[PDB]
RNA sequence: AAACUUUCAACAACGGAUCUCUUGGUUCUCGCAUCGAUGAAGAACGCAGCGAAAUGCGAUACGUAAUGUGAAUUGCAGAAUUCCGUGAAUCAUCGAAUCUUUGAACGCACAUUGCGCCCCUUGGUAUUCCAGGGGGCAUGCCUGUUUGAGCGUCAUUU
RNA sequence: CUAUCUAGCGAAACCACAGCCAAGGGAACGGGCUUGGCAGAAUCAGCGGGGAAAGAAGACCCUGUUGAGCUUGACUCUAGU
RNA sequence: GCUUGUGACGGCCCGUGAAAAUCCACAGGAAGGAAUAGUUUUCAUGCCAGGUCGUACUGAUAACCGCAGCAGGUCUCCAAG
RNA sequence: CGUGGAGGUCAGUGACGAAGCCUAGACCGUAAGGUCGGGUCGAACGGCCUCUAGUGCAGAUCUUGGUGGUAGUAGCAAAUAUUCAAAUGAGAACUUUGAAGACUGAAGUGGGGAAAGGUUCCACGUCAACAGCAGUUGGACGUGGGUUAGUCGAUCCUAAGAGAUGGGGAAGCUCCGUUUCAAAGGCCUGAAUGCAGGCCACCAUCGAAAGGGAAUCCGGUUAAGAUUCCGGAACCUGGAUAUGGAUUCUUCACGGUAACGUAACUGAAUGUGGAGACGUCGGCGCGAGCCCUGGGAGGAGUUAUCUUUUCUUCUUAAC
RNA sequence: GUCGAAUUUGGGUAUAGGGGCGAAAGACUAAUCGAACCAUCUAGUAGCUGGUUCCUGCCGAAGUUUCCCUCAGGAUAGCAG
RNA sequence: AUAUUGGCGAGAGACCGAUAGCGAACAAGUACAGUGAUGGAAAGAUGAAAAGAACUUUGAAAAGAGAGUGAAAAAGUACGU
RNA sequence: UUGACCUCAAAUCAGGUAGGAGUACCCGCUGAACUUAAGCAUAUCAAUAAGCGGAGGAAAAGAAACCAACCGGGAUUGC
């Protein structure tokens, strides 16, 4: 928020990186139930809370 | 019934005294060797005003008996001590308006 | 307007993440983590917290050194090495 | 491929050192030819050897400071039992075992008899 | 340009960049990457050409 | 008479009942006795040639060593496939290590990647100042040690 | 500016079954029962007579050996004193 | 003329209107102090270095709160004819 | 009569088709129900004798899940307003550009920040979903790029306030307390480091991105960062410190009546003084920027007619 | 309505559920206040509403007696299988 | 000898059969809600095997129509019945 | 002057130990009300729930200041 605290931009930094569609070959691999990734998120929709 | 309004003063909070501007307390000098046998002159360095009171305070500069250093102390002024008057302190004080 | 107008003044919180359980329960003027006990020596538990227990128990975690202990344990916690096959 | 776990506790410490720094020059190297070609995965073999190269290099020195305390009483604590903080405050089998002279005698005089009944 | 430890403030950088590839490092800005890694600017003092020295760690 | 509406059939929709599946749950029994200041439980952030999870791990980061095993791993790639071999492997086993930032959590803090002090060592003229590296400084208590305090107190003074 | 008509988008209330009357008797004010009036597809804009319309297990009232806020020389206690 | 800063002042109170870090100064006289020399680093000039975290963008009839791209709510600076 | 399971038995049925399901098809039973054909189906299932229950639904404003009529209906009408053409595209009332018409009218629909969000910023791709019409556009989707400081903040200080410590309560989780009924230390010097000097000593710490406070400016630069980068010019703290200059034979400066002046001009313990450092209102003087404005030197608009015209450039940083 | 003060307001900070806080309305204490929100005791008790799942065959009632802090409930006798 | 809805390792049942059985047979104490304590889901089944529909054709495209795979497409990742 | 003693301190003195987690069972402390009584106060719920301190693999109890009153019996625990 403007001047942060490190630590919220470390949480910051994670959530970044861990907002991404499925890797496209995660889906041939054998025995493979995901088809997509269910845990996404969006700024507009749902909020972080820090 | 509820807790009436006067019990509730004594728990502090809100009705503790508004201390923030005040000067300190106003207190005698200590009661030692000087004031107990003879007496001890200070200056009456300034009449000021403490908040909340009504009644003007006094601060009188001392010098330290036992080291070499000045002491300053808060009378409450008595109405006709002024800026520059010596206050006499002791047993051996005379008898004139500002002496403990 | 108790409702929605004073809505709209809600910027503040009067919780940040708890150092220890890495929630957002730590009251930033009560300086006590609400959902974990925070700097309390004790971590909080409640017996009427059943659920709150076996979110919070051991083994919801990483295990790191407990989970060992048994095989450790199952032979004897042995000292030195492997004496492999030889010839 | 890289390194081998018997090979190295052969070589001595100060090759060790140099066998590390160029392996760091290498995967070094390797990361940067890493982001100008379809990927890398050669750069696994060489990050896992530092690491054997670290792991022998801590083998000789600690194996090197178990000497230098042998025997002695007290040890670091690095060293010790391990096994369990309630186990290794237990009573030693000295300690466990020894018994008040009043009794040593009574387990003297009459210690249990094995006996039996024929018909 | 380069991804630094985040655990290394300016003169391990400095240290650390002279030793490494062997040039004089006038000055050292750093910031942290949104992703949570730090980026160094090292600038080389006029004695060298970065761009040469760029391509003798072998990207261009 | 159409349209429309209603009822029935057929096919098509809608929806997921029913049937059959079951690496799950549930209950009974049997055996065993091992968490932590040697840093646990739990948390945070990281770690893969290409991963967001789950799982595993800790800058030696889906793992390093040891032992067994005897050729795979497999989504594509890659390899050295280093196969009569100290040797494949997301294998089994585990006795050796590593183990970031934490946490009873230990120099002090902590809505801060904030701030002191000690020791060793390296570089910048360098006992002092700056910097890199390494190891350090919590509490109560016990036993011991060394150093102290008290006309509480016995001797010696000379 | 709506409403209205059109393209596109597209909810909710409510719903035993339903929906024309007069009288009769009837739980003493019927859409249905009985006797009469009658009775012709499919519909649009309006309307506020009815649907004892909708909204919410009536708050009034009584009942309950059901409460709670409150008061007091009710019953029984109690911190302080 | 507008905004704004400063100089000199007048009035108001049974209201008389923060603290600490920090910085310079004075009184004092402990002390060191020269001749073929010893003095001063509050005068000039010259040498080297300064770590760590934050730094994007919205700040609202769309980027915060109010289930939402909601006619609501949310502190402040600049201000032309 | 019927359902899940259990012992026994038909050496029961079945991939040559079990179970289920669908049948305005058949038969049996008063009935619960039973049986058969046909279709669809894919791996199990039934008769009799017994055992056993989480054993039969239409309702409970029942539970969960799914679906209707209402109904292409209520609606999609606040915030003055749109129009022509091009480009792009399979596709344009809605995108881009041009033109015209307008609005907010600086107490703004302008230019920045605080809390808060957390990549929404920027660029390329791109329209299934979302943007209650649309979408070639997007704060969406996909892939990447991006936030540089000794001087701006934090960090330091203390505020209301919070809080360890000797301690005293409380069965205890814990309570009180912040200088208190405590043996509460950490500086500068010499002799590379201990003893001898010696002063001084009521007192952890947390608590302000609007309070206090060491110190930077202009110009240029990106798709997206800048008081941070670049170019130039500075300053502050912290070290080192040499030369110049100053002072002394009257050792620790000279001058002025004095207010005070000078490039410097030794100063321990200790004491003290000052700045930090502060309300509110009212006018009055002065400055800066803005406003208005003349000459002149450029550029621009209008010019049937009129206007020595209307608009616009003429700037100056901290130090 | 008020608009230079009992003015409006940011942030920091303090008071917590029989408690707080209240220029007093039982007002406010996170859309919650004549006792907050969360979990547990708890499947709280209910003489009171509501519902209570297959078929056939035979028999077949009571609203009365007495007692009851009994009158919407029981005990009791009667009717019934 | 006795206790044992925990820990570790086992063997079982006239238990439950995806609205059942633990809340969770699944990236389940997860997604999501709340300032917070806490609250807390949904969701198993193509086929023996992807053989996951080459190719032609209309279409801006999503797709349709041929045509192929297969025991079956009356199994086409909207997948058993 | 010098040497012990008692008491009481300090040290980053030399060696250690306590904390926290778990909590089905176990030893204690503390401690309800819903509820039943067809009302309700004792009583009941219950020496229970919640709260607190301490363990082990079991805990605890135990070799009798016991039980009995018998011709006596003989640590404790459990059925
Ligand atoms: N309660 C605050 C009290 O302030 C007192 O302090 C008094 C003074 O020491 C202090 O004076 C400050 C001075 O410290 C500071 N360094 C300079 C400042 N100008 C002075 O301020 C004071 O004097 C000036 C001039 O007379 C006035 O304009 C101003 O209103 C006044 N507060 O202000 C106070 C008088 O107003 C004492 N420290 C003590 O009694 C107490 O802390
Ligand atoms: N966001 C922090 C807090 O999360 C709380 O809830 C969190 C928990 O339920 C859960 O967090 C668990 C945590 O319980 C558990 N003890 C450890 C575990 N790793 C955490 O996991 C979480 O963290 C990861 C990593 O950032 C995220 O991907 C994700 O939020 C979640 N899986 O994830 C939730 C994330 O919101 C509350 N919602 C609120 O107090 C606050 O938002
Ligand atoms: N001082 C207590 C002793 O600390 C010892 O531990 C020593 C180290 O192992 C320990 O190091 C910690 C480490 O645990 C941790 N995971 C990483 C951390 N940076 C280190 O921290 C150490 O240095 C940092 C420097 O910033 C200090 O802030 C910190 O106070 C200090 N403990 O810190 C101690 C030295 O300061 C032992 N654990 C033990 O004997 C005892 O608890
Ligand atoms: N005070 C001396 C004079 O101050 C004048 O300026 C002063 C005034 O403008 C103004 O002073 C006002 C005064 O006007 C008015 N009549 C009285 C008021 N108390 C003063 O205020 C002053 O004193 C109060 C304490 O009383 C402080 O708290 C306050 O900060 C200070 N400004 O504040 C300035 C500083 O005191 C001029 N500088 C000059 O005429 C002269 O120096
Ligand atoms: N806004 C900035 C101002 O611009 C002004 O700029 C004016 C001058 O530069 C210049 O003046 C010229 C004059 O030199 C020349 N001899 C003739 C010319 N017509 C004048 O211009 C004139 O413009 C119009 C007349 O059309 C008048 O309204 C205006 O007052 C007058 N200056 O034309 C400008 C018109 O305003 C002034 N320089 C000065 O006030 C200031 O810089
Ligand atoms: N059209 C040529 C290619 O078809 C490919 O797709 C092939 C199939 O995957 C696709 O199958 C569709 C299916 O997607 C969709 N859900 C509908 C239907 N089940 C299938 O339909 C297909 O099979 C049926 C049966 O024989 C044919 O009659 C029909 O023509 C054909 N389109 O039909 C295509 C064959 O005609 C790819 N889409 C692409 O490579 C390209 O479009
Ligand atoms: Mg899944
Ligand atoms: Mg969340
Ligand atoms: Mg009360
Ligand atoms: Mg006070
Ligand atoms: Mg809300
Ligand atoms: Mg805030
Ligand atoms: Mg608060
Ligand atoms: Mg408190
Ligand atoms: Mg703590
Ligand atoms: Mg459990
Ligand atoms: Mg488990
Ligand atoms: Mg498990
Ligand atoms: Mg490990
Ligand atoms: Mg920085
Ligand atoms: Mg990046
Ligand atoms: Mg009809
Ligand atoms: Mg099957
Ligand atoms: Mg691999
Ligand atoms: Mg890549
Ligand atoms: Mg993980
Ligand atoms: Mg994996
Ligand atoms: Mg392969
Ligand atoms: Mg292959
Ligand atoms: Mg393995
Ligand atoms: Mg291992
Ligand atoms: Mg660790
Ligand atoms: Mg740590
Ligand atoms: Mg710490
Ligand atoms: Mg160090
Ligand atoms: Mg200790
Ligand atoms: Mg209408
Ligand atoms: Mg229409
Ligand atoms: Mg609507
Ligand atoms: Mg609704
Ligand atoms: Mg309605
Ligand atoms: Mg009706
Ligand atoms: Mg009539
Ligand atoms: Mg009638
Ligand atoms: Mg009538
Ligand atoms: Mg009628
Ligand atoms: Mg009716
Ligand atoms: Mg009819
Ligand atoms: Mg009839
Ligand atoms: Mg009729
Ligand atoms: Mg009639
Ligand atoms: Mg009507
Ligand atoms: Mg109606
Ligand atoms: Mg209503
Ligand atoms: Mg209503
Ligand atoms: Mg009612
Ligand atoms: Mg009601
Ligand atoms: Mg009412
Ligand atoms: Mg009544
Ligand atoms: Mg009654
Ligand atoms: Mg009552
Ligand atoms: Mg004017
Ligand atoms: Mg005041
Ligand atoms: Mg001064
Ligand atoms: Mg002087
Ligand atoms: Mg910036
Ligand atoms: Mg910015
Ligand atoms: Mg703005
Ligand atoms: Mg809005
Ligand atoms: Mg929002
Ligand atoms: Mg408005
Ligand atoms: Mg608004
Ligand atoms: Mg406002
Ligand atoms: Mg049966
Ligand atoms: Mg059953
Ligand atoms: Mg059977
Ligand atoms: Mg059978
Ligand atoms: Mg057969
Ligand atoms: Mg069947
Ligand atoms: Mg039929
Ligand atoms: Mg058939
Ligand atoms: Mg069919
Ligand atoms: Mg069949
Ligand atoms: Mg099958
Ligand atoms: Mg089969
Ligand atoms: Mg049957
Ligand atoms: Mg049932
Ligand atoms: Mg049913
Ligand atoms: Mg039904
Ligand atoms: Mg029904
Ligand atoms: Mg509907
Ligand atoms: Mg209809
Ligand atoms: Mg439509
Ligand atoms: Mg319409
Ligand atoms: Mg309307
Ligand atoms: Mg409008
Ligand atoms: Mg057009
Ligand atoms: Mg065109
Ligand atoms: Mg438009
Ligand atoms: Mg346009
Ligand atoms: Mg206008
Ligand atoms: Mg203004
Ligand atoms: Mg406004
Ligand atoms: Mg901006
Ligand atoms: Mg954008
Ligand atoms: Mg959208
Ligand atoms: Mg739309
Ligand atoms: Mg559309
Ligand atoms: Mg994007
Ligand atoms: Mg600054
Ligand atoms: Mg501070
Ligand atoms: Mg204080
Ligand atoms: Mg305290
Ligand atoms: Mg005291
Ligand atoms: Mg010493
Ligand atoms: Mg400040
Ligand atoms: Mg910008
Ligand atoms: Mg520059
Ligand atoms: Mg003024
Ligand atoms: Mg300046
Ligand atoms: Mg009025
Ligand atoms: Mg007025
Ligand atoms: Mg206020
Ligand atoms: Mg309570
Ligand atoms: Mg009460
Ligand atoms: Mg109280
Ligand atoms: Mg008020
Ligand atoms: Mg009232
Ligand atoms: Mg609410
Ligand atoms: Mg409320
Ligand atoms: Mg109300
Ligand atoms: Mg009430
Ligand atoms: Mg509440
Ligand atoms: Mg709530
Ligand atoms: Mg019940
Ligand atoms: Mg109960
Ligand atoms: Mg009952
Ligand atoms: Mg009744
Ligand atoms: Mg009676
Ligand atoms: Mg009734
Ligand atoms: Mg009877
Ligand atoms: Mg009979
Ligand atoms: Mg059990
Ligand atoms: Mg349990
Ligand atoms: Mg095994
Ligand atoms: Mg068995
Ligand atoms: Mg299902
Ligand atoms: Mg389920
Ligand atoms: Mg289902
Ligand atoms: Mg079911
Ligand atoms: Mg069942
Ligand atoms: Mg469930
Ligand atoms: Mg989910
Ligand atoms: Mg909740
Ligand atoms: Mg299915
Ligand atoms: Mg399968
Ligand atoms: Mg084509
Ligand atoms: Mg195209
Ligand atoms: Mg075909
Ligand atoms: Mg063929
Ligand atoms: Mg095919
Ligand atoms: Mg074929
Ligand atoms: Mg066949
Ligand atoms: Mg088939
Ligand atoms: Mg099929
Ligand atoms: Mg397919
Ligand atoms: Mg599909
Ligand atoms: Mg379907
Ligand atoms: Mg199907
Ligand atoms: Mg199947
Ligand atoms: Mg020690
Ligand atoms: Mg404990
Ligand atoms: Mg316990
Ligand atoms: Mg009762
Ligand atoms: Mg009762
Ligand atoms: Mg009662
Ligand atoms: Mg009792
Ligand atoms: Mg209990
Ligand atoms: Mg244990
Ligand atoms: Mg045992
Ligand atoms: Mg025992
Ligand atoms: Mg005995
Ligand atoms: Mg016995
Ligand atoms: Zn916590």
């Amino acid at each position: 928020a403007a001047q942060k605290s490190f630590r919220i931009k470390q949480k910051m930094a994670k959530a970044k990186k861990q907002n991404r569609p499925l890797p496209q070959w995660i889906r041939l691999r054998t025995n493979n139930t995901i088809r997509y990734n269910a845990k996404r998120r969006n700024w507009r929709r749902t909020k972080m809370n820090i | 019934g509820r807790v009436i309004r006067n019990q509730r003063k004594g728990a502090g909070s809100i009705f503790t005294s508004h201390t923030r501007l005040r000067q300190g307390a106003a207190k005698l000098r200590t009661l030692d060797y000087a004031e107990r046998h003879g007496y001890i002159r200070g200056i009456v360095k300034q009449i000021v005003h403490d908040s909340g009171r009504g009644a003007p305070l006094a601060k009188v500069v001392f010098r330290d008996p036992y080291k070499y250093r000045l002491r300053e102390e808060i009378f409450i002024a008595n109405e006709g001590v002024h800026t520059g008057q010596f206050i006499y302190a002791g047993k051996k004080a005379s008898l004139n308006v500002g002496n403990v | 307007g108790k409702g929605t107008p004073s809505f709209g003044k809600r910027h503040n919180k009067s919780h940040t993440l708890c150092n220890r359980c890495g929630r957002r329960s730590f009251h930033v003027q009560k300086k006590t983590c609400s959902s974990c006990g925070y700097p309390a020596a004790k971590t909080r538990s409640y017996n009427w917290g059943a659920k709150a227990k076996r979110r919070h128990t051991t083994g919801t975690g990483r295990m790191r050194y407990l989970k060992h202990v048994s095989r450790r344990f199952k032979n004897g916690f042995q000292t030195g090495s492997a004496s492999k096959a030889s010839a | 491929a890289g390194v081998k776990a018997y090979e190295l506790r052969t070589k001595s410490k100060e090759q060790l050192a140099s066998q590390l720094v160029d392996l760091k020059k290498e995967l070094a190297e390797l990361k940067v030819q890493k982001l100008s070609r379809p990927s890398l995965p050669k750069i696994k073999t060489v990050r896992k050897s530092i690491a054997c190269v670290l792991t022998v290099i801590n083998e000789q020195q600690r194996e090197a400071v178990r000497q230098l305390y042998k025997g002695k009483k007290y040890q670091p604590k690095d060293l010790r039992a391990k096994k369990t903080r309630a186990l290794r405050r237990a009573l030693t089998k000295f300690e466990a075992s020894q018994v008040t002279e009043k009794q040593r005698k009574k387990q003297i005089a009459f210690p249990q008899r094995k006996y039996a009944i024929k018909a | 340009v380069f991804q630094v430890s985040m655990k290394a403030n300016k003169y391990q950088i400095k240290k650390a960049v002279k030793e490494l590839y062997e040039v004089d490092v006038l000055k050292v800005n750093t910031l942290v990457r949104p992703n949570g890694t730090k980026k160094a600017y090292v600038r080389l003092t006029a004695d060298y050409d970065a761009l040469d020295i760029a391509n003798r760690i072998g990207y261009i």
